[PDB]
RNA sequence: AAACUUGAGUGCAGAAGAGGAAAGUGGAAUUCCAUGUGUAGCGGUGAAAUGCGCAGAGAUAUGGAGGAACACCAGUGGCGAAGGCGACUUUCUGGUCUGUAACUGACGCUGAUGUGCGAAAGCGUGGGGAUCAAACAGGAUUAGAUACCCUGGUAGUCCACGCCGUAAACGAUGAGUGCUAAGUGUUAGGGGGCCCCUUAGUGCUGCAGCUAACGCAUUAAGCACUCCGCCUGGGGAGUA
RNA sequence: GGUAAAAAUGGCAA
């Protein structure tokens, strides 16, 4: 799955890439495409609010069915396709009635596999059921937090969570972070693990390839001026020179917890990551 | 589980208890697994003890 | 391989009826068995113990094929094209 | 190949549901090129040890003949998912 | 002693046959050594797989 | 596998002679029969019998033990071997134990003793020494 | 060149097995976490202390999480070329032994160079982490204690896929074949009347013979033939 | 089951 480039140039030295063997169709479905103009970390005011976003390759948005709310109709996987907007691959599925939707491609999903959603669906990869119907110990992905909203958790390449137990209206789940939390039993989840597992292993290789992905350079605070950053200034190279390392906006940035208190989810969370 | 018999001494029951423990061999097992013995050593002890038996 | 399949192979390559020991019969069965273990090894690549059996079977086939070429070259040439071994 | 399957059903199951359960699972064992030679209910028996906090279980034994292990695979998969089937074992012979 | 299985001409041990198996296990549920029982080598092996299969299905106790 | 049938024969004789067995049986061959016949002729062995078996035949040799159970054959040694063949000219024919022993020689005039070879002026492969 | 069946294979009928690979399923125990009961220690040692506990420990009861290993069976028992292989189930797969004598008809043996497998530690990438535990940190002991002992503890120990290629990797005993007193136990068979005979393993005892001696002795280190590897005083040196 | 703990060193010749 990982291809290692030969060192023909210093740029290509130690660079690796995905083979894309899993991809079956190279072109997206026209009906499910929407425009996605780049924001480059700029908000409604027109001001930068998130650093290091800019440029990158032009991309089209593929509409994905995170909800998986079409029940009682079997769907056949037509193809696995590349999606530039996410780490995982996506699968075009054709329902019996002729409706075509994109879903997150699970690991081990194949062309011609049948996928179904509903309470009566079987526990097989690519099937979407309410957490109630899913047995303990099943690895799942695309988990909803609010019923009918659509999956928000365990969507990244190789993402998964395990059902641990049932507690009345809520089901206990262990997340990839390692956090164990309660999720409403009515919320749906899809069976299996997200595919494209080798994504993390990719060695980008050169600065330019980061630029293609719309990542702008990160300047360290220590090589800035004092007016720019609390790490700024000092004659020659300087150590942090402060009790804590600090963010560019003057907040301690190593070990300091930023989770807000008095949140509704606090009761739902059983064990932190 | 040894149960004290009617018109039987606790000391008499204790005799019965001790014998049942011996047959169970729970004491024997506990001593063996006090400290780790490397696989080869374990096999040797099994053989020579059987040679004694 | 199944005794049924083996028996089918003997009938296809038996020099005479009642022949079970001719190089042709022995080679043919060996060829089937080598392929079956090669199939096993494709799924099970770390079954080193089974691969050793396969190596012995390949050598036994080679030695019989050596003997047959020595004795009858036509019989050899016919067998190798039939079994697709070379 | 003849396979003998033994499964225990939870003691708290309703009788009508239990009948539906056995029908499903004994049906599975005849799904693919497989024939159920015999199916027998041993009935409720005390378990030697507690399984899933149950001290008793309804024991069912089925004997099945097939040229594949697809039916026995489907049984074991579905027996794992089921909360009714507390224990199961497939034996070739 | 004497091998029960040889004497009684029994060649297959069923894990489902609890009553037979209970005779060859101790009060603690431990499998009895073949010296004490007098079982043959071939049948000690057969019986013992049967006991382990029976214990799996909770027909016999582990302890 | 078996590499020297002659050497096997001589070892079987040596082994049986050590334990003072009356008789020994071995698989037969034309050379082994000829060797046996010379041993009887030279008085080393009592008798040789051949039994047809539908394979290669069987040779039965009866050993000789003198009064006081003294062994008539003291020793046997293979000279020419599969690893290294040994030949001699009639002039170079060896004497075993200064004529007290014999050498069995394969010559174009047949398998014979060293004395006959010198007499007939024909050399050959030295099969073994028996003394 | 032509025959033959004894070697070597094949068929046929049987036999046993922790042989191997991949899934799945158990039960015991350890650790941790959560509560209930409860109380001033627990733990540890030659003796101590460090540590843990009084912010309720340890203990006891119940529940949950997770990893690793499979009590009893179990045996100079079994299987494998060796390294090795021990819960159970299923799937795939290798080898071996017995009998028979369908068949083939010497098709065999050894094996330089090759080419694979190869305990443990170790290395790389990713995952996992209960237990144990190099390093490391306290305590102790001691003249000192960079140790032994105690309390902890990271890598590692586990999984996958690559690499490494070494061990007192040992029976310190290369492989093949035949021959040469007996007695006794055991594993898997075969045959004939519990006994006898027989095949292949695995032990003990013991002639002949061998050996410097110790010992070996049909499982040779005896008697032979074939082929391969290896040795030629110690150190320097398995170094340059 | 044990177990007490500690317990160093001593020119080459004849
Ligand atoms: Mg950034
Ligand atoms: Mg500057
Ligand atoms: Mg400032
Ligand atoms: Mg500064
Ligand atoms: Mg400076
Ligand atoms: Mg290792
Ligand atoms: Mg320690
Ligand atoms: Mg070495
Ligand atoms: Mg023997
Ligand atoms: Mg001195």
């Amino acid at each position: 799955a990982i291809k290692k480039y030969k060192p023909i140039t210093n740029g290509r030295r130690n660079m690796t890439s995905l083979d894309f063997a899993e991809i079956t169709k190279t072109t997206p479905e026209k009906s499910l495409l929407k425009p996605l103009p780049k924001k480059a970390g700029r908000n409604n005011q027109g001001k930068l609010t998130v650093r290091h976003h800019g440029g990158g390759h032009k991309r089209q948005y593929r509409v994905i069915d995170f909800k998986r709310n079409k029940d009682g109709i079997n769907a056949k996987v037509d193809s696995i396709q590349y999606d530039p907007n996410r780490s995982a691959n996506i699968a075009l599925v054709v329902y019996a009635d002729g409706e075509k939707r994109y879903i997150i491609a699970p690991k081990g999903l194949e062309v011609g596999q049948i996928v179904e959603s509903g309470a009566e669906a079987d526990i097989k990869v690519g099937n979407a059921l309410p957490l109630q119907n899913i047995p303990v110990g099943t690895v799942v992905h695309n988990i909803e937090l609010k019923p009918g909203k659509g999956g928000q958790i365990a969507r990244s390449a190789g993402a998964s969570a395990q059902v641990l137990g049932k507690e009345g209206k809520y089901v206990l789940i262990r997340l990839r972070s390692g956090e164990v939390r309660m999720i409403l039993s009515t919320c749906r989840a899809t069976i299996g693990q997200v595919g494209n597992l080798q994504h993390e292993l990719v060695n980008v290789g050169k600065a330019g390839r980061s630029r293609w992905k719309g990542i702008r350079p990160t300047v360290r605070g220590s090589v800035m001026n004092p007016n720019d950053h609390p790490h700024g200034g000092g004659e020659g190279r300087a150590p942090i020179g402060r009790p804590s390392p600090m963010s560019p906006w003057g907040k301690p940035t190593l070990g300091k917890k930023t989770r807000r208190g008095k949140k509704s989810s606090d009761k739902l969370i059983v064990r932190g990551r | 589980k040894t149960v004290v018999r009617k018109n039987e001494s606790l000391e008499d029951a204790l005799r019965r208890f001790k014998r049942s423990v011996s047959k169970s061999g729970t004491i024997q097992e506990v001593r063996k697994r006090e400290f780790y013995e490397k696989p080869s050593v374990k096999r040797k002890k099994k053989s020579e003890a059987a040679r004694k038996r | 391989i199944s005794q049924e399949r083996k028996n089918e192979i003997i009938k296809e390559y038996r020099v005479h009826e009642t022949d079970t020991g001719s190089p042709e019969v022995q080679i043919a069965v060996l060829t089937a068995e080598i392929n079956a273990v090669n199939e096993h090894l494709r799924t099970h690549k770390k079954d080193h113990h089974s691969r050793r059996g396969l190596l012995k079977m390949v050598g036994r086939r080679r030695h019989l094929l050596n003997y047959l070429r020595s004795k009858d070259i036509q019989r050899y040439r016919e067998l190798i094209k039939s079994l697709g071994i070379r | 190949r003849t396979y003998e399957v033994m499964y225990i059903v939870r003691p708290n199951i309703e009788e009508d549901a239990k009948k539906a359960l056995v029908e499903r699972f004994n049906g599975i064992l005849a799904t693919e090129g497989a024939e159920v030679l015999e199916a027998k209910d041993w009935g409720k028996r005390r378990l030697a040890y507690e399984i899933n906090d149950f001290k008793d279980g309804f024991y069912n034994i089925v004997r099945v003949k097939s040229d594949n292990n697809k039916a026995t695979d489907e049984f074991q998969r579905l027996a794992k998912i089921s909360d009714d089937i507390i224990r199961y074992m497939v034996i070739r012979e | 002693k004497v091998c029960y299985f040889t004497a009684n001409g029994i060649t297959h041990i069923d894990y489902k046959d609890t009553e037979l198996l209970k005779r060859f296990i101790s009060e603690r549920g431990k499998i009895l050594p073949r010296r004490v029982t007098g079982t043959s080598a071939k049948y000690q092996r057969m019986l013992t797989t049967a006991i382990k299969r029976s214990r799996h299905m909770a027909l016999l106790p582990y302890v | 596998t078996m590499t020297d049938p002659i050497a096997d024969m001589l070892t079987r004789v040596r082994n049986a002679n050590m334990v003072r067995h009356e008789k020994l049986e071995l698989p037969a061959s034309n050379i082994k029969k000829e060797i046996a016949e010379i041993l009887k002729s030279e008085g080393f062995i009592k008798n040789v019998e051949y039994v047809e078996d539908d394979k290669q035949g069987v040779l039965r040799l009866f050993l000789k033990y003198g009064q006081n159970d003294e062994r008539v054959i003291t020793g046997l040694k293979r000279i020419s071997k599969p690893g290294l063949r040994v030949y001699a000219k009639a002039s170079e024919m060896p004497k075993v134990l200064n004529g007290l022993g014999i050498a069995l020689v394969s010559t174009s005039e047949g398998v014979i003793t060293d004395k006959e070879a010198r007499k007939r002026n024909v050399g050959g492969e030295i099969i073994a020494y028996v003394w």
